[PDB]
């Protein structure tokens, strides 16, 4: 049984691609739901599960089925606790691209997520780390990792920090590989 | 982040 993964903070997009593209037998995404229809070139059970019913999948949100739920377009999507099980069932770890919120319901779901928080040591820091972004972008990204910090704390497997990307990425792999075992 | 995935741009109106 491999843990699921939430990386949260700056960087964290960057860090999941990354860990999903150089370490494939490693990490893997789970298959999220959609009542959206399915188009071509789609399959049902790889690219979503495609659910026929929008009243079906409401109820399975509110029977708290879903570690993350929202809409788009018209349409909802989500996903499911039973998605990431069938994912660490086959012994990857799941990389997760969710709020905060759904490290609380992984846990209450016995999933075990290994939830993992980059902080910036500064506004500085985060022009450091991110080069992508202004430095009022960089200020909105602090604020932002600043109010995650002081409402999830509780929830965090280990906070991660650096001077560069390459450093916080490094530090992050070495954290999942200490808490595999 | 232009032409965001549809999944992560419904993160933005979550439940």
């Amino acid at each position: 049984y491999a843990r699921p993964i939430i990386i949260l903070g700056p960087t964290k997009d960057r860090a999941n691609d990354d860990l999903l593209s150089e370490f494939p037998d490693k990490f893997g995404s789970c298959v999220p739901h959609t009542t959206r229809p399915k188009r071509e070139y789609e399959i049902d059970g790889r690219d979503y599960h495609f659910v026929s019913s929008r009243e079906k999948m409401e109820k399975d949100i509110q029977a708290h089925k879903f570690i993350e739920a929202g809409q788009y377009n018209s349409h909802l999507y989500g996903t499911s606790v039973q998605s990431v099980r069938e994912v660490a069932e086959q012994g990857k770890h799941c990389i997760l691209d969710v709020s905060a919120n759904a490290v609380r319901r992984l846990q209450a779901a016995h999933l075990h997520p290994i939830a993992i928080f980059i902080r910036p040591r500064s506004l500085e820091n985060v022009l450091e780390i991110n080069k992508r972004i202004t430095e009022e972008q960089a200020r909105k990204a602090f604020d932002r990792a600043t109010k995650l910090e002081q409402e999830f704390t509780e929830c965090f497997s280990a906070i991660v920090e650096g001077d560069s990307f390459e450093e916080i990425y490094h530090k992050v792999k070495r954290v999942i590989e200490d808490l595999s075992g | 982040l232009s032409r965001v995935k549809s999944l992560k741009k419904s993160l933005r109106q979550s439940f």
